[PDB]
């Protein structure tokens, strides 16, 4: 059958562009589309429907094959929200993915929404017009097929969820997130045992990761420079510790030394500084993950494929904090590593608070949507907007525990 | 001539009702005329004609081409369809065939069978000094075309699908078809296509009837493996006009894509203060010089080809000066698909590197759309250059395989600060401040070499201010120069090595940071007790 859904109240079906596509992609598009059109999964449609959504294609990680992508961002923010989280994964040892995109097309979606799933496979240099289409069944990357497949996902997994009510198993869109503590071996297989429990009907740790202290320059010798530079990242710093004194320092700094000066330190300075470093070896005190309020992800680009992040939900309350070191293939790629570093992002938030964060990207929109689609690999797209990197930001975050 | 394929469901935009507009009086000329003309419409596959049901009156005056309607209020209160035309296909993007043919469809509109449960919606009304409807697709109604497209896009599907190696375009009421058979081959297909849109309804041309190369596109000269810019010539004028300028001026700009080397900044000049678009200006020695000169160059049209996917895209960019970009795709050598030119302008920061990146975003994009790849680039700058560029910018940058090519002026980098302080060399402490009310201020410095200086500043702002202080520092100071200042918004600026802006200050010190040997920029916290901002 089909349970009847809804837009939310006032709202009507997106209706948004299409993206130019590479025509690799689109041969590969119409392929799978023409093939999922004879399984009946989806229908061509006419004009009278104006409604829209881009679609595009990736290639999953160690395949060859071509995976067709919707993004269904507009939509999902429209339809009604359904209302039907564990805290183990965060702390597990091991966790692994399960990508059950399939488990939706089994199912049909309401006729009379259909209408608002449309969307247009592009022809290159407009020669002919685009091939639309709508789902007939359940879409992949719809905030409302998990919603509608949520009772039968739960008896499917019964059955393992009750053998093993040792491993926990969480779903988040066309995703199913699976962690345990038993070692990669004894792992895997249940992973793979489980695998095949799916398949029946038809790596990642969560415990190295959290947040990071601010690690402080220590020299031998100290010039009126470097003391300055210092100064600069503490007095940002007391935004979040309050504690944090910078007397004793800008004292030494009183004259018209020349930058390379060499200047040597107060007893009652390095005191001081001891007592900031003292401070500064642990995360601020009252940070707590509120759920009524969105989560943020701010990105900083540190050059040499290094980048930097934060989320929080209010500034300079960072709930967790970390470092991202480029993969062996973005020798020259800021764009790889970007959507990479986002990507893992994403992920984590997802395993924590199971809830995607909103990104402020470094880079430009034209840049970013040129790209960004030719090294995604994930079922979801999270939310973003573009921005201006602050320098202070960047020379205080430089500063994470290496 | 009417066509049995299925109507398409129309609706009224939710929560709203057909038109009740009142028809104005005419002539009894335009009355007895509008009269026998609709007796035709009727019988033969159009109209019908109602009585007092379906009160949706629709004006429908008469005008002669030296019957005819108007559903404007029908057209607002008709529901909304899908992008009919989201880009026109451009010329560099075909492949060159053996024979080109292409089939007016004129009336197709009204060949299309209306959706019978909105018909009723449109009525008719003609006073004699006799009330219609519509059963098919009307000139002018909002969904005529987007409906009439997705019928002929069926109508098509087989015949395209059993004709793979046939290529047919459609637009507006036209058909593109081309092909690599050989002539008598291609004339049997196209009437084996045109008597099949006839056993649709949909009449066509016969060949003895139908257009012949080489065809006009978007100012194209198209030829079945050649294209030729549609040659154009400026008109030689004895009094010229204020909108006579900017259409010139306009014509002008579309053509320096194809012939960069046309200039206007002269025409331009004609505009500055007019008082009516009907004025007359007298033309500037400057202007005329120009005029002739860009008269020379659009003389000699330009010759191209098509797209080979066979070979492989190149795309070579060359800055025309700063911030204006030519470039020219291609596959042969001078055998360009496509030319081009950009020329912008920025804020607060801009550098020649991150522009030529601009460039080349937009560039790929075009081909994607005209090609669906994205071609290699022959980039005037050194890999180096580039290397050391990006690595360090702020923002994430990049560039598909590109390969550089030493054809000057090359892009490069007009300075870049110090990483370190500069050990020997002068250390200005500069600060600026100004009331931010009253636009006057103070900014100076003064070094470790207790050199000193202040200025009074009649008229300005803040970061004005700041920026000037570092303007000062780097006017007197030498090759080598230290320079700590607590301006958040100024590190910024400079940071990003600018080589380019709007603020004639941030440009005077971009002069000066080119015209520096080593030049190290600070930045400290403002107003705490840190020397030098202290004092
Ligand atoms: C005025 C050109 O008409 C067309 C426009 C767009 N598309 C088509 C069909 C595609 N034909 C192809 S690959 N190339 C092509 C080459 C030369 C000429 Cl004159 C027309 N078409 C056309 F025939």
């Amino acid at each position: 059958e089909t349970v009847p859904v809804k837009l939310k109240p006032g709202m009507d079906g997106p209706k948004v562009k299409q993206w130019p596509l590479t025509e690799e992609k689109i041969k590969a598009l119409v392929e799978i589309c023409t093939e999922m059109e004879k399984e009946g999964k989806i229908s061509k449609i006419g004009p009278e429907n104006p409604y829209n959504t881009p679609v595009f294609a990736i290639k999953k990680k160690d395949s060859t094959k071509w995976r067709k992508l919707v993004d269904f961002r507009e939509l999902n923010k429209r339809t009604q929200d359904f209302w039907e989280h564990p805290a183990g994964l965060k702390k597990k040892k091991s966790v692994t993915v399960l990508d059950v995109g399939d488990a939706y097309f089994s199912v049909p979606l309401d006729e009379d929404f259909r209408k608002y799933t449309a969307f247009t496979i592009p022809s290159i240099n407009n020669e002919t017009p685009g091939i639309r289409y709508q789902y007939n069944v359940l879409p992949q990357g719809w905030k409302g097929s998990p919603a509608i497949f949520q009772s039968s996902m739960t008896k499917i997994l019964e059955p393992f969820r009750k053998q093993n009510p040792d491993i926990v198993i969480c779903q988040y869109m066309d995703d199913l997130y699976v962690g345990s503590d038993l070692e990669i071996g004894q792992h895997r297989t249940k992973i793979e045992e489980l695998r095949q429990h799916l398949l029946r009907w038809g790596e990642l740790h969560p415990d190295k990761w959290t947040v990071q202290p601010i690690v402080l320059p220590e020299k031998d010798s100290w010039t009126v420079n470097d003391i300055q530079k210092l100064v600069g990242k503490l007095n940002w710093a007391s935004q979040i510790y309050p504690g944090i004194k910078v007397r004793q320092l800008c004292k030494l700094l009183r004259g018209t030394k020349a930058l390379t000066e060499v200047i040597p330190l107060t007893e009652e300075a390095e005191l001081e500084l001891a007592e900031n470093r003292e401070i500064l070896k642990e995360p601020v005190h009252g940070v707590y993950y509120d759920p009524s309020k969105d989560l943020i992800a701010e990105i900083q680009k540190q050059g040499q494929g290094q980048w930097t992040y934060q989320i929080y939900q209010e500034p300079f309350k960072n709930l967790k904090t970390g470092k991202y070191a480029r993969m062996r293939g973005a020798h020259t790629n800021d764009v790889k590593q970007l959507t990479e570093a986002v990507q893992k992002i994403t992920t984590e938030s997802i395993v924590i608070w199971g809830k995607t964060p909103k990104f402020k990207l470094p880079i430009q929109k034209e840049t970013w949507e040129t790209w960004w689609t030719e090294y995604w690999q994930a079922t979801w797209i999270p939310e973003w907007e573009f921005v201006n990197t602050p320098p202070l930001v960047k020379l205080w975050y430089q500063l994470e525990k290496e | 001539p009417i066509s049995p394929i299925e109507t398409v469901p129309v609706k009224l935009k939710p929560g709203m009702d057909g038109p009740k507009v009142k028809q104005w009086p005419l002539t009894e000329e335009k009355i007895k005329a509008l009269v026998e003309i609709c007796t035709e419409m009727e019988k033969e596959g159009k109209i019908s004609k109602i009585g007092p049901e379906n009160p949706y009156n629709t004006p429908v005056f008469a005008i002669k081409k030296k019957k005819l309607v108007d559903f404007r209020e029908l057209n607002k209160r008709t529901q909304d369809f899908w992008e009919v035309q989201l880009g026109i296909p451009h010329p560099a993007g075909l492949k060159k065939k053996k024979s080109v043919t292409v089939l007016d469809v004129g009336d197709a509109y009204f060949s299309v069978p209306l959706d019978e449960d909105f018909r009723k919606y449109t009525a008719f009304t003609i006073p004699s000094i006799i009330r219609y409807q519509y059963n098919v697709l009307p000139q002018g109604w909002k969904g005529s075309p987007a409906i009439f497209q997705s019928s002929m896009t069926k109508i098509l599907e087989p015949f395209r699908k059993q004709n793979p190696d046939i290529v047919i375009c459609q637009y507006m009421d036209d058909l593109y078809v081309g092909s690599d058979l050989e002539i008598g081959q291609h004339r049997t297909k196209i009437e084996e296509l045109r008597q099949h849109l006839l056993r649709w309804g949909l009449t066509t041309p016969d060949k003895k009837h139908q257009k012949e190369p080489p065809f006009l596109w978007m100012g194209y000269e198209l030829h079945p493996d050649k294209w030729t810019v549609q040659p154009i010539v400026l008109p030689e004028k004895d009094s010229w006009t204020v909108n006579d300028i900017q259409k010139l001026v306009g014509k002008l700009n579309w053509a320096s894509q194809i012939y960069p080397g046309i200039k206007v900044r002269q025409l331009c000049k004609l505009l500055r203060g007019t008082k009516a678009l009907t004025e007359v200006i007298p033309l500037t020695e400057e202007a005329e010089l120009e005029l002739a000169e860009n008269r020379e160059i659009l003389k000699e049209p330009v010759h191209g080809v098509y797209y080979d996917p066979s070979k492989d895209l190149i795309a070579e960019i060359q800055k025309q000066g700063q911030g204006q970009w030519t470039y020219q795709i291609y596959q042969e050598p001078f055998k360009n698909l496509k030319t081009g030119k950009y020329a912008r302008m920025r804020g607060a920061h801009t550098n020649d590197v991150k522009q030529l990146t601009e460039a080349v975003q937009k560039i790929t994009t075009e081909s994607i759309v005209i090609w669906g790849k994205t071609p290699k680039f022959k980039l005037p700058i050194q890999k180096e250059t580039w290397e050391t560029w990006w690595t360090e910018y702020w923002q994430a940058t990049w560039i598909p395989e590109w390969e550089f090519v030493n054809t000057p002026p090359l892009v490069k980098l007009w300075y870049q600060l110090e990483k370190e302080p500069i050990v020997g060399a002068e250390t200005f402490y500069v600060d600026g401040a100004a009331n931010r009310e009253t636009k006057l201020g103070k900014a100076g410095y003064v070094t470790n070499r207790g050199r000193q200086k202040v200025v009074t500043l009649t008229d300005t702002t803040n970061q004005k201010t700041e920026l000037q202080a570092i303007y000062l520092a780097l006017q007197d100071s030498g090759l080598e120069v230290n320079i700590v200042t607590d301006s958040q918004y100024a590190l910024g600026i400079i940071q990003a090595q600018p080589d380019q802006s709007e603020s004639e200050l941030v440009n005077q010190i971009i002069e000066q940071l080119i015209k520096k040997e080593k030049v190290y920029l600070a930045w400290v916290p403002a107003h705490k007790g840190i020397g030098g901002n202290e004092q």
